[PDB]
């Protein structure tokens, strides 16, 4: 009694997407069923993949219809096709992976910024920091303290990247700090402005 | 970039966090929803506010543990994001300290109220946008 | 007909030291049977576990008789004994698991070290250099030289000379210490540490003073 | 430490690296084995000796591809000893560049000949003694 391959426990299908951190273990499965029984065999991006081409390699658990993947890294970022088959038809399902690096530090700001500027009396400047950081940092700026700018609902990121010090005097002389810090440490960059 | 917009992951279900434009809070596992571009904010080390940038409206928790997204900022659209050990992220609310933001494996948000440490419906994973 | 909890696949848990490096999801099996079917229960050193014991919680299986834990970490370690029983006995099987922090980067030397130091002529000096490294590092002690009021070669390099090399004949245990005995105005100069593994090259220098 | 004796935990089975004072080489899962103490000494940057401390031999691997510990050092006992990005090491003979130093599922090497990057006899895992 002759039956295509097909799809015995659908549901187990739906998340198409599998993002996790590296190292974690993934393992994708394609539940089907079919007279004859179906073979089944696996796809990197459209290519045949074999267990030589990652590190530790793959496992193929054709009892569960499934493939494992121990510790994944960067290089295992990409689709992942399943292709069960037998003489009376094929069906195929498809998953994404997707592995991600986190950078659990204190913020990092753009090394040289902001930058030591001289300037005319009454002209205007502007300071600049570039930071960095997988959690949410928050960014402050300081002259040397009186608190001139602050990250949040009020003052976006957006701006918060550049400081503007308008028509300057011998009294904004001095210097200027971009402070910015997370929920792992803080870090700050300096930077004197020069009135003449 | 802590500037760009950002997508929310919750490791339950593979469910990105959504913010409708009429305040509605739960998951699609679409990639291409128009409603998952999240703009999130520090008001202060470890604290931020989550927008929702279509909707332009802040991811809030009620008193009853239950989401939803304000037109303007309150003192429950904070929360503590902080970067687990296992390297998700988890947005406990600053305001009922006890509660995270999270998602059923069914696209829907889950109450405050019944979310725990142990839970793989709090955890999320921050993606680029 | 009773039957007491016996395991079904006593291979599958030979191996009861499980180490691993960080992160890596761990999953322990005790695939038994027995009727009335027993019931499974997980142990962490004796004590009872609970999934808001670790972050990301603990996930049992009790379809194949497992645990896992995903991203494990030091706090993790520990004994891990599964505990099958129904009403006619009971069986227990205890994993170990070992965690092991990796540190992937060039290696580190103590700040500090080597350190300065001004001594009299024909005294005993000896330098210091602290190392860290996952990797097995190469440690090497250098003196910079001056072929004339040139520290620098036409490559652009320095001139050195390498005064002791980490291998099999200078083993890691006297590479941290530099000793220089009776010291000449000639050893006089700067002296510097050397250690680098596959990842990159770290090095401390430090001035030799002699009076 | 650097310093300290290390065993080398084979991803393989658990199968720690074991030299015998006899110089035959193959693994032990028990940790309390007294062979299983080895000095990792670097050569140059990337390149160990690996040696048993209790045998008083260095781990070489023969050109066809066979391991055993000799009771001094020669060419062959030299390794690249390699942090993987899974982070399990790999100890790849200088000499027969393109073998690893593995161990069977069952506790008894693998021929460097049949020795390969995707497999998992070659993983290694340092640990402290
Ligand atoms: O699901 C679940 O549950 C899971 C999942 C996941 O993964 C996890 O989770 S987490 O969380 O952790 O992540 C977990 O896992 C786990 C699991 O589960 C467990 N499992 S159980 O089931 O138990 O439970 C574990 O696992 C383990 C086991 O073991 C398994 O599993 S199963 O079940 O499936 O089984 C797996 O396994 C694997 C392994 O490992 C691998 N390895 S590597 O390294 O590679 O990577 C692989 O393997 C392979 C190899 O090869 C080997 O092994 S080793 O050790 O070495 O490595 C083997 O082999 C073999 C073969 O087979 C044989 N063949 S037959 O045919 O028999 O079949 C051989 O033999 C042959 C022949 O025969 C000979 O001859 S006589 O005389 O003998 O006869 C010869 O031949 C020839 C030659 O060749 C020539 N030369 S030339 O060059 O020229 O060519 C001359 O000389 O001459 C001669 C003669 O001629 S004739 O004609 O005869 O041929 O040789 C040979 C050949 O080859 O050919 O033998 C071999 C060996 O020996 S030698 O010699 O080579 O040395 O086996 C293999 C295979 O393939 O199989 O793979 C495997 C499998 O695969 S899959 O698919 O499955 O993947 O796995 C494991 C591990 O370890 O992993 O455990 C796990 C882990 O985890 S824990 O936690 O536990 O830690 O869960
Ligand atoms: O094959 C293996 O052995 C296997 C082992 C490895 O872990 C893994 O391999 S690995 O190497 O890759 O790591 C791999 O695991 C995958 C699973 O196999 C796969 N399952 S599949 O269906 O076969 O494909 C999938 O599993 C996840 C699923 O969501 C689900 O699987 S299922 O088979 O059971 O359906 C399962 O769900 C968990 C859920 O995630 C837990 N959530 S929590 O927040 O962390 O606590 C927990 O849910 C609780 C909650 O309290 C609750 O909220 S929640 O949002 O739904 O989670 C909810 O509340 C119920 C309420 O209790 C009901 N009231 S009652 O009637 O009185 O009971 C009612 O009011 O309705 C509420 C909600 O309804 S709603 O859903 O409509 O909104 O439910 C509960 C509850 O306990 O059920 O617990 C469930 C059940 O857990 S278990 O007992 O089955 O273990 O588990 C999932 C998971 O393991 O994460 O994905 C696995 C790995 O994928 S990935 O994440 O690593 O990428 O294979």
């Amino acid at each position: 009694m002759p039956v295509a391959p097909y799809w015995t426990s659908p549901e187990k299908m739906e998340k198409k997407l599998h993002a996790v951190p590296a190292a974690k273990t993934v393992k994708f499965k394609c539940p089907s069923s079919g007279t004859p029984q179906p073979t089944l065999r696996w796809l990197k991006n459209g290519k045949e993949f074999k267990p030589d081409h990652r590190i530790g390699g793959y496992k193929v658990r054709y009892a569960t219809w499934s493939i494992i993947m121990d510790s994944v890294v960067p290089s295992d970022k990409g689709n992942y096709t399943c292709i069960v088959e037998n003489e009376y038809g094929s069906i195929n399902h498809t998953y994404q992976l997707d592995v991600v690096e986190r950078s659990p530090h204190r913020p990092i700001l753009q090394a040289g910024l902001p930058a030591n500027k001289t300037v005319a009396l009454g002209s205007n400047v502007e300071f600049m920091c570039k930071v960095y950081s997988d959690p949410q940092p928050h960014i402050q700026w300081l002259k040397h303290v009186q608190i001139l700018k602050t990250a949040g609902v009020n003052t976006t990121d957006k701006e918060m990247e550049v400081l503007h010090l308008r028509n300057v005097s011998f009294e904004d002389a001095g210097e200027y700090t971009c402070l910015a810090g997370n929920s792992i440490g803080l870090s700050h960059h300096s930077a004197w402005l020069t009135v003449l | 970039h802590f500037k760009d917009p950002k997508r929310l992951y919750c490791k339950n279900g593979g469910f990105f966090l959504r913010i409708h434009p009429d305040g509605r809070v739960d998951g699609v596992r679409e990639k291409s929803d128009p409603h998952i571009k999240l703009q999130l904010q520090a008001e202060e080390r470890g604290v931020v506010s989550i927008k929702g940038v279509s909707a332009n409206r802040y991811l809030a928790m009620k008193e009853d543990g239950r989401l939803l997204a304000s037109k303007s900022v309150t003192d429950e659209c904070f929360f503590f994001e902080r970067l687990e050990s296992n390297n998700y992220n988890t947005y406990r609310s600053r305001k009922y300290t006890s509660w995270y933001v999270a998602l059923k494996r069914t696209g829907q948000y889950k109450l405050g109220s019944k979310t725990g440490p142990g839970q793989k419906a709090i955890l999320f994973l921050p993606m680029s946008a």
